[PDB]
């Protein structure tokens, strides 16, 4: 075996060959000195960390504070209208008009439904709405189930009609409003502006199941947050239909629970015990509904009922205390059937205050005595309800809604405050948005106290959406780094804005389904949960981030600096680099503003051109006619201005940008002028140095490509032939390799994807690239990253030229930090270059990462997209594994044994680059093989949520809510 | 009722009125029977 001074001398051989390539053809320092060479055609301008975080959370906050504005206006109007209303019954002699949404757009359809009249809208098409709208009135909808026409659904079309004007004076206050929306609580919803329903009724085979009272905003604005209890008979005379229904009933209860509420689910037969292995109030979020739903579709009816029992376990479990609760509403709900024993004693005993309610449920159709249970909900004022079919299971789960707004109505003026709900996706395919909430109150006769009823329940509630992207828009980055950025947080750890967060829903468990119980004709539901998103499930989970996380969550204001593990743009590195958080409250809501600096991105550079020739040159420079001469040219599609749209087509958006800033001036009356000039300015620079530089060498013996991407938007490939075979994303703040180069302080070498359609391993080449750093007045600035790809073949020949062809003896490769092949020496593992080590060879891989040169941790990734089972695509959770370097140490030495065998291995790590040279016996030598080392999503279902409820995250509840008010009636059920 | 009591809980949603749940209805039931009247019904509810 070769000694380790042989080894040292030839990886230092190959490590200076590497190097010098890439620095004398990039041209890292022609670059630098082209930067340093001018130092006037631009200005270096702090990023101050704490004033720009103010700013954006002033922003957010007179954003949010406008649309409440709208709201108050609304709810107001709405309540002063309907106080006036007549509540006439024969409308068949004024007809209602209004345009009901869901319906066709023929002008034949002659509808003519007695006592209501149709309107036909425009619909022009809209921006800010991808659909066509009208401004002019406002649409309705309606549920299917629900028939329109009737005297109450009539009577509701006759007062609204009022709120268009008030929608209508909104929008031209601010013309910004996205949807506003008023939800009755007969059902009705009347939005503004006027669009099409999504999924009309039955024109095709699918139909919609769209009721505005089960939506998450209208619950959260129609009631506090609960303490529910749900009570389950399972004693034997539940066998058969009715223990099917009260199943069905407690998925769809289950159903209306926001991460606000907490929830718990117990059974009974002679015996109480839970359901699940939760065993108290838990947080009811997506992941322990889930796990309570599936328990629940696991119970047998068999025993005898005792409803004592069940009674004292469930005020025992809400009498807890030792846990997370949300303290407000505490309440029982029983699914039963009928009985005998109404426990008085029970009820005395535990709640002789009435400091609970019971809502009690009458499942199924059987002969059984139903006094007791009626007794029983009116008694501890609460409900009665009755679930005779299917058919009545999304209706009657959800009225319970109504006596809990009791209390909220009573409390007068105290109650009407604006709520903001968690980031969902808009039912009518805006994107993720979150909606903020006030309830209209019933006054009628309120000047005079005649009723008073009625009024004790709400009319609805009012909703505003804002979009995600209304908010990032006062959120800059481009100033910033590639990697800086803004995230905002709950007080609930739930992230309002971070770049992890995405449009699709998140994914629970692994996606099951059963092909052959699934007719082609039903149109079964698709999904209808919010898209919460815990802060460390966005980001690599660390000690000090939960910290962080804790400190902002409840409202402080702070800075921190510290080491962190950084995972790359593709999941596959992971790079250690510093950063810094500065987090600021904002202060009309409960949500907390943070902004990620790293180091060297505290200075920006702002262009100060203001010669209108050399703007014109820059201009003309990227212009397509010389990208033989200067190179192919790639624009991020960034809004320079509102007239010119990205449109995911770089080279028609490059040619509107021409046209753009050269038929009229780049005054830009309207348009963001530093982000052209800074785009002008990076391209006058990579030009001068491609002109000055590259094109000297057009052919060079190793290089297949040069190419330069800088940021302002500006990207070059020397060689128009391998324009096409650029496949980076045009943006340089999403390019991987871009933000790699920029944490690390040497060459990053980039492994090709393996298994990928198109030119990849040996027409393309391996990407090595590096970050150029400029010093103007001694402040660090890394405005561009330079790299080259270099040939394969060529390479080998650098390789071989021990260590030779085919060897059958000795096996030499070398892999980047994160186990992927980029060099082989048997031609074998060659053709199969980009593959994950431990694909190739586990044993190997696995001792490595056991001596702790190469370290590895796993995260979860709750957005993916998952293929379903046999126990389209579906969504669940994939566990994600990244490897990375632990030590600075060089070589390492020793011998792996697999079976009575001996292969002598050492690895080496070459100097100011991410690579190591690792040799090793042939396979051949010991034929063993345990099991591959697997690094690529794989389909997961962890963590395990009933133990991450014993010891679960900081969360800070709402404050204040309503709940057991005197003036109650309480006198129904 | 002694056989067929509180047996016919079948999870389906199908509801069979000719049971033997309580005596009104076993009488009526077995006179169903007698009748001849759609019995093989009968006989097929106590089988399943
Ligand atoms: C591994 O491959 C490399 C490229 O694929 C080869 O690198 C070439 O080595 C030549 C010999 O040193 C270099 O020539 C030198 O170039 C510099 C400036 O370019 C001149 O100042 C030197 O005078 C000149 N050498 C002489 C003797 O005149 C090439 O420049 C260099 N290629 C590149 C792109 O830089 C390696 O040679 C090869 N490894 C081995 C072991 O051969
Ligand atoms: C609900 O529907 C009813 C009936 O369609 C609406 O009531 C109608 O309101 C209009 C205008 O307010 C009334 O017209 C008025 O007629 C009188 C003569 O009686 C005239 O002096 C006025 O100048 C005006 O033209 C109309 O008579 C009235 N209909 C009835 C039967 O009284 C009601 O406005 C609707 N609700 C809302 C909130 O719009
Ligand atoms: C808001 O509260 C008020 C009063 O609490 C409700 O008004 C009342 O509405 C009911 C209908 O549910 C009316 O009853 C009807 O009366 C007519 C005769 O006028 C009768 O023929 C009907 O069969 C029915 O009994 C009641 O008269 C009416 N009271 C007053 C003072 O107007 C109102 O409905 C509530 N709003 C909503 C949206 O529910
Ligand atoms: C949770 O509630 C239980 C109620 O039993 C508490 O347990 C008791 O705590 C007292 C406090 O001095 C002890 O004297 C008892 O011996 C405890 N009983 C049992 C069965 O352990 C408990 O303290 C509460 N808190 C926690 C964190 O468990
Ligand atoms: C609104 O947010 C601003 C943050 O800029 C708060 O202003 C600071 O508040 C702290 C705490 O009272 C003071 O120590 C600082 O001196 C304030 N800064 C300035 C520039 O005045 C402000 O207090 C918040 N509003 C309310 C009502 O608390
Ligand atoms: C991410 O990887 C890091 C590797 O540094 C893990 O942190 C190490 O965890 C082990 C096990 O407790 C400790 O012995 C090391 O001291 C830790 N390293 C440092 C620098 O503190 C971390 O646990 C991984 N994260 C996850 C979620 O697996
Ligand atoms: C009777 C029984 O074994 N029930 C269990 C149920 O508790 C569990 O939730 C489920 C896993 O999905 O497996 C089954
Ligand atoms: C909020 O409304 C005020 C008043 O019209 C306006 O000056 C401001 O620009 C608005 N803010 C936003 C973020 O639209
Ligand atoms: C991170 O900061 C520490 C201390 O400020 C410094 O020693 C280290 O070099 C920094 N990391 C990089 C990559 O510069
Ligand atoms: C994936 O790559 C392997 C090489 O290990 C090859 O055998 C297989 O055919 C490839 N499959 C696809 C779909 O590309
Ligand atoms: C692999 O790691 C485990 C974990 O400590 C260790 O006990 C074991 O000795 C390691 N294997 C070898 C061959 O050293
Ligand atoms: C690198 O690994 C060796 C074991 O191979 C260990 O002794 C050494 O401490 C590590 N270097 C560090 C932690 O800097
Ligand atoms: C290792 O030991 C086992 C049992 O002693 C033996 O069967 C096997 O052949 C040995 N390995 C080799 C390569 O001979
Ligand atoms: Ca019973
Ligand atoms: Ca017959």
């Amino acid at each position: 075996f070769p000694s380790a001074v042989t080894i040292k001398s030839w990886v230092d051989k190959m490590q200076e060959d590497l190097v010098t390539l890439a620095k004398t053809a990039s041209g890292v320092h022609q670059l630098v000195d082209i930067y340093e060479k001018y130092q006037d055609l631009y200005t270096v301008e702090p990023n101050n960390a704490r004033q720009l975080v103010e700013i954006a959370a002033r922003d957010i906050e007179k954003l949010l504070s406008n649309r409440s504005k709208a709201l108050v206006r609304l709810a107001l109007e709405a309540e002063k209208v309907q106080a006036a209303h007549q509540w006439r019954e024969d409308f068949a002699s004024n007809e209602v008009v209004y345009y009901n949404a869901k319906d066709d757009l023929d002008p034949e359809k002659n509808d003519s439904e007695p006592g209501s009249q149709r309107i036909k809208p425009v619909f022009i098409d809209d921006a800010n709405f991808r659909r066509q709208v009208s401004y002019q009135h406002a649409a309705v909808h309606i549920p299917t189930d629900i028939y329109e026409g009737s005297t109450i659904v009539l009577n509701e079309l006759n007062w609204t009609s009022a709120l268009d004007d008030v929608f209508k004076k909104n929008r031209e206050e601010d013309p910004s409003l996205l949807w506003q929306v008023f939800g009755s609580a007969t059902g009705l919803a009347r939005y503004y502006p006027a669009s099409p329903w999504v999924d009309n009724s039955r024109t095709p085979n699918k139909i919609d199941l769209y009721d505005v009272r089960r939506r998450p905003w209208y619950i959260q604005g129609a009631a506090s947050p609960k303490d529910m209890l749900i009570l389950v008979d399972v004693s034997g005379s539940v066998s058969g239909l009715t223990l099917k229904l009260i199943r069905t009933s407690v998925s769809e209860m289950l159903e209306t629970l926001s991460d606000d509420d907490f929830v718990n689910v117990a059974s009974f037969n002679s015996n109480a015990q839970d359901v699940s292995c939760f065993q108290h109030l838990v947080q009811a979020n997506v992941r322990n509904k889930k796990v309570l739903k599936d328990a629940v579709n696991n119970i047998t009816a068999k025993g005898i009922t005792d409803y004592k029992k069940g009674f004292s376990f469930a005020f025992e479990q809400l009498l807890n205390y030792n846990v997370s609760r949300a303290n407000c509403n505490k309440i029982i709900m029983l699914f039963t059937d009928g009985g005998e024993e109404r426990a008085q004693e029970i009820f005395a005993k535990y709640n002789k205050d009435k400091k609970v309610r019971v809502f009690t449920f009458s499942v199924g159709q059987h002969n059984y005595d139903r006094g007791p249970i009626q007794w029983m909900a009116c008694e501890n004022k609460g409900y009665y309800y009755e679930i005779p079919s299917i058919g009545a299971i999304r209706i009657n789960t959800q009225e319970y809604l109504d006596v809990l707004g009791r209390p909220m109505v009573l409390a007068g003026d105290k109650a009407k405050q604006v709520q903001w709900t968690n980031v969902y996706l808009d039912a009518l395919e805006l994107g993720l948005v979150i909606t903020g909430t006030l309830p209209v109150f019933n006054i009628t006769g309120q000047f005079e106290n005649k009723t008073n009823l009625k009024n004790q329940l709400i009319l609805g509630v009012m909703g505003v959406d804002v979009s995600l992207e209304d908010i990032k828009r006062l959120t800059p980055r481009f100033t910033l780094c590639p990697n800086g950025y803004y995230f905002a947080i709950d007080p609930n750890g739930y992230v309002l804005l971070h770049p992890n967060l995405q449009p699709k829903p998140i994914g629970v468990g692994i996606p099951t389904i059963n092909l052959r119980k699934r007719r082609p004709n039903v149109q079964n539901p698709k999904s209808q949960e919010p898209v919460t998103l815990d802060f460390l499930d966005a980001e690599l989970e660390n000690d000090i981030k939960v910290e962080i996380r804790n400190k902002m969550i409840d409202g402080e204001s702070g800075e921190k600096t510290f080491r962190t593990l950084v995972k790359s743009q593709d999941e596959r590195y992971i790079d250690k680099g510093n950063r810094t958080y500065t987090w600021t409250p904002v202060n009309g809501t409960d949500y907390s503003l943070a902004l990620v600096l790293p180091t060297y991105s505290f200075y920006y550079i702002k262009a100060k051109i203001e010669e209108t020739i050399t703007q014109a040159r820059y201009s003309e420079t990227l212009k397509p006619d010389n990208f033989e001469e200067s190179g192919y040219t790639f624009l991020a599609p960034r809004d320079y201005c509102s007239d010119l749209k990205p449109s995911d087509n770089n080279t028609e958006f490059l040619l509107n940008f021409n046209e753009f800033i050269d038929r009229k001036t780049p005054n830009n009356p309207s348009c963001n002028t530093d982000l052209i000039n800074r785009v002008l300015l990076d391209a006058g620079f990579t030009n001068e140095l491609v002109q000055n530089y590259w094109s000297k060498q057009k052919n060079i013996k190793g290089v297949k490509a040069r190419f330069v991407v800088t940021d302002g938007g500006i990207t070059r490939v020397y060689p128009k032939e391998a324009g096409e075979n650029w496949q980076e994303n045009p943006e340089t703040y999403e390019d991987s390799f871009y933000k790699r180069s920029l944490d690390n302080d040497n060459y990053v070498f980039t492994a090709p994807y393996f298994n990928k359609s198109g030119p990849g391993a040996y027409e393309s080449g391996i990407m090595v690239s590096k970050a150029v750093e400029i010093y103007i007045q001694g402040k660090l600035l890394k405005p561009a990253v330079v790299g080259i790809k270099i040939d394969v073949n060529s390479w080998i020949e650098n390789f071989t030229k021990d260590c030779k062809r085919n060897s059958d003896v000795m096996d030499c490769v070398i892999l980047d930090d994160g186990g992927f092949l980029l060099m082989a020496n048997h031609d074998d593992y060659t053709n199969q270059i980009g593959r994950f080590f431990g694909e190739i060879d586990p044993s190997l891989m696995r001792h490595l990462v056991n001596i702790s040169v190469y370290a590895f941790n796993k995260s979860y990734d709750y957005q993916s997209v998952c293929e379903p089972g046999a126990a389209s695509k579906q969504s669940c959770i994939t566990e994600q594994t990244q490897y990375f370097f632990d030590n600075d140490s060089k070589s390492f030495s020793g011998v792996l044994d697999c079976g009575n065998c001996s292969r002598i291995f050492h690895v080496e790590k070459l100097m100011n680059t991410n690579l190591i040279f690792i040799m090793v016996e042939s396979k051949g030598t010991c034929p063993c093989d345990t099991r591959l080392l697997i690094q690529a999503e794989q389909t997961s279902d962890g963590p395990d949520p009933c133990d991450m409820v014993k010891q679960p995250r900081y969360r800070k509840g709402p404050d204040v809510c309503f709940d057991n008010n005197v003036l109650e009636d309480y006198t129904d059920c | 009722m002694q056989l067929f009591g509180g047996r016919y809980d079948f999870e389906d949603t199908e509801v069979r009125r000719s049971n033997f749940d309580n005596f009104p209805q076993a009488l009526i039931s077995v006179f169903q029977v007698l009748t001849g009247e759609d019995w093989n019904s009968v006989m097929y509810n106590g089988i399943m």
